[PDB]
């Protein structure tokens, strides 16, 4: 019904206009932990009513799409996005950190998580008696200021003793050993191919159409499980001004219940878990096992969009329970009143990185991040 | 007293401010004093009656003036025992009946007087300081081992006048020494006299401080305030130091500057007296007021009645203040009111007055043999009176209850 925004008067930039795109999260003094200056961000719009917010580009090279996507930041870091209002970083460290009398919030790093063997470590940089750090794994589905651990889009680990984090649980699992001032976490991460996603994507989708499935019309439900496709994508990224610079209005997904499937055998609930999923943490370099075989599998069927239900069936219409270049785990790390903890990228920064042939760091999959989400909306200016 | 211990988060007043009940009694009253508990309020009626009232529901127990030694004319005042046992009412039909409320319809012992009276103050339960009007001696009646020889002890030494004082109105008993009797004259002047409880008596201190008709003195409970109320517009505490041995100094003045009122009766507060009350007497002043006795301002005005209000007594368990509406007849009466509370519901509320902040803690996402004693009873309330001593309870009329279906 809308028609496509043009270009203002910062969109084309000049050639000695070093000026950068998107305008920059301005750093201002929030506190002062570990004898350095932390700074928040003022004026960038965060993810609220189950929504979220990305820098846009001016592309002009394309006629449908005149926003193309981009980012700030060269390498990986804390995406600006997920972030509270009284969570401070830095340019030293870029250690996430609330207020004194702040609470438990937490900050995910946009690594798109979907298969491969991809590991990065986390630097824990300082914890006190009354401070508290859950450095983890949470989804795009899980939100920034819940601790994650809450539900099963997420597993984090505990500040003392490594308590694996489940739904608010505390499981005991590893080998306990308690974080100090100067130690580090380095999450090995085991995820199997997207084709071993793809065919359990396959499984929601063949076992909620008619198998349980005899509300009053349930065949306009089961057509979108029917369609249920997966790797395709039913994207709606339009871009949009905000505070006088330009973001997007990106679709989040809604939180949903555990997906039991009846296998006969079973004679039980039995539950999606992954082909053979590993969670290694590194306290200082050494093997401490493996917490979770059972990360879920994602991607179509297991986490629902944002979808309208009465304005929708009237009728052209979107499906359900489809992908984008979003989805994933993501790189997560929480912090309780200033537990101040780093996320760490590159192997040259890299204390104890474990004899693999699979390492792959944030980077090799950020500049994968990069030249797909490019090449997924090149399919959407046809 | 245990409802005070659970009534407040642990603040309670010192004075009364807002005022609760109004005892209905048509025809009107003269003085009115509690019990030494706040159980009993005697009331000096205007015929002659005495209609005493429980404090719990507003409807009497007993009458005095039944069986023998009922007012004929008005009563004047009266007092009550240490224990709150006896009764010793001054009236103006020339009689001081000591009543007893084991037999709580009939006198034990009287004096015909050769005129009427102004007030009573007693010493000991038996014995009893009267003031027989026109008389510059105090005739203190005291019952003795026989009831019938009402010793008629004159207040005054032998040799000593009060010529040129005129007659004395006042007398009330020390506190803390209970034999010095401090009286005051009818032109100025204020005597002591140290009862030797013998019948030596003497003059230790005489003195005078302003020409006027001296209303009432009162004494601080802690015998350290001692204030004057004279026939002008002036109250003049005093601090009092006896060891007898007695001098006074001024403290304070109080006055109404705006319509120069007298007052009535004055009376202080419960420990150390910090605490001045007063009614004024012309009217539309209708409200009794308070003074903060070391600084001197008028600090707060029981604003609650209609009328002008006679005469006033403070009992300092139930904190209430009791004082005829002379106009209509009518008790007026202020009593602590205690707001009722939800935090008693379940066992654990709270009632905070703001939007409190609650930190963030890390909770919110995880998922005997001490001493035993039976046999003591309390030995200090929260307002930190002289309780452990369980007061003579009146008892009910077990005489005639099955009567009083029928015809009173």
């Amino acid at each position: 019904s809308v028609p496509v925004i043009p270009y203002l008067d910062y969109d084309i930039v000049d050639l000695g206009s070093d000026i950068k795109k998107p305008d920059f999260p301005q750093l201002s003094e929030s506190h002062r932990i570990n004898e350095q200056q932390y700074y928040i961000t003022e004026d960038t719009p965060l993810n609220k009513r189950n929504f979220m917010y990305q820098p846009c580009a001016a592309n002009l090279m394309l006629d449908k799409l005149k926003y193309c996507g981009t980012d700030y930041f060269d390498k990986s870091s804390i995406n600006l996005m997920d972030r509270s209002d009284k969570l401070a970083f830095s340019l030293d460290d870029h250690s996430v950190s609330v207020s004194e009398n702040c609470g438990w919030r937490s900050v995910r790093s946009d690594v798109c998580m979907k298969e491969g063997k991809i590991y990065w470590e986390v630097e824990v940089k300082n914890v006190s008696d009354t401070s508290h750090i859950r450095c983890g794994i949470s989804r795009r589905e899980a939100s920034t200021e819940t601790p994650v651990g809450c539900d099963f889009y997420g597993y984090s680990i505990r500040d003392k003793g490594l308590q694996v984090i489940h739904e608010g649980r505390l499981h005991t699992v590893l080998k306990p050993h308690e974080m100090q001032a100067g130690d580090r976490i380095g999450f090995l991460l085991t995820l199997p191919s997207l084709q071993s996603q793809s065919e359990q994507a396959m499984d929601y989708s063949l076992k909620r159409i008619q198998e349980l499935n005899n509300k009053f019309n349930k065949e306009f439900y089961k057509f979108l499980l029917r369609s249920c496709e997966p790797t395709n994508v039913v994207r709606d990224q339009i871009a949009i001004r905000y505070k006088n610079q330009l973001f997007y209005e990106s679709t989040d997904y809604v939180k949903t219940t555990k997906p039991e499937y009846y296998d006969n055998r079973d004679d039980m609930q039995k539950f999606y878990e992954l082909e053979n999923s590993s969670f290694e943490v590194f306290v200082n370099g050494v093997s401490h096992g493996i917490a979770f075989e059972g990360l879920t599998p994602f991607l179509p069927p297991f986490s629902e969009l944002q979808y309208n239900e009465k304005f929708y069936l009237h009728h052209e219409i979107r499906n359900k329970y489809v992908n984008n270049n979003r989805l994933g785990y993501y790189a997560t790390l929480s912090s309780f009143q200033g537990g101040t903890a780093s996320i760490i990228t590159e192997a040259m920064e890299l204390k104890f990185l474990p004899k693999d042939v699979d390492i792959k760091t944030l980077n090799d999959i950020y500049n994968e991040q990069i030249a797909s989400d490019i090449v997924w909306d090149l399919i959407d200016e046809i | 007293a245990n409802l005070l211990l659970q009534d407040p988060f642990g603040v309670l007043k010192e004075y009364p401010e807002k005022l609760t009940h109004t005892l209905e009694v048509p025809v009107a009253a003269v003085c009115v004093k509690f019990s030494p508990r706040g159980d009993y309020l005697a009331v000096g009626c205007s015929n002659g009656a005495i209609i005493i009232y429980d404090m719990d529901s507003l409807k009497p127990i007993a009458m005095l003036g039944t069986h023998s030694g009922a007012h004929t004319r008005s009563v004047q005042s009266v007092c009550w025992s240490n224990d709150g046992r006896y009764l010793w009412s001054s009236g103006r039909d020339w009689y001081a009946k000591l009543w007893d409320m084991t037999q709580p319809t009939k006198c034990f012992q009287q004096y015909k007087f050769d005129g009427p009276l102004w007030s009573c103050h007693v010493v000991r339960w038996n014995v009893c300081i009267v003031t027989v009007v026109e008389e510059p001696t105090a005739y203190v009646l005291t019952l003795t081992d026989r009831q019938n020889a009402f010793h008629c002890f004159p207040l005054l030494e032998q040799d000593q006048d009060i010529s040129g004082h005129g007659y004395t109105l006042v007398a009330c008993p020390h506190p803390t020494i209970e034999s010095i009797i401090i009286t005051g004259t009818s032109k100025g002047w204020i005597n002591a006299f140290q009862l030797d409880l013998e019948d030596k008596i003497r003059c230790c201190y005489e003195e005078k401080i302003a020409n006027a008709n001296i209303k009432q003195i009162i004494i601080s409970p802690s015998g350290t305030r001692i204030a004057i109320n004279g026939s002008d517009r002036t109250i003049r505490q005093y601090q009092l130091i006896v060891e007898h041995s007695v001098s006074i100094e001024l403290e304070h003045k109080y006055q109404d500057i705006i319509n120069r009122l007298q007052w009535n009766t004055i009376f202080f507060s419960n420990h150390s007296g910090e605490y001045l009350v007063a009614s004024a007497h012309g009217s539309s002043a209708h409200d009794l007021y308070l003074w903060e006795t070391s600084s001197g301002s008028l600090v707060r005005v029981l604003e609650g009645a209609d009328e002008e209000l006679l005469d006033i007594d403070w009992n300092f368990y139930s904190m209430r203040i009791a004082s005829n509406g002379f106009e209509s007849g009518w008790v007026y009466m202020w009593s602590i009111v205690i707001p009722p509370k939800w935090s008693a519901l379940a066992p654990d509320f709270e009632e905070v007055e703001e939007n409190i902040d609650y930190q963030e803690k890390e909770n919110e996402f995880d998922i005997e043999e001490i001493a035993i004693d039976l046999c003591t009873p309390e030995k200090y309330d929260v307002r930190g009176n002289d309780i452990s001593m369980p007061s003579f309870v009146i008892p009910i009329d077990y005489e005639g209850v099955i009567i009083q279906q029928h015809w009173a």
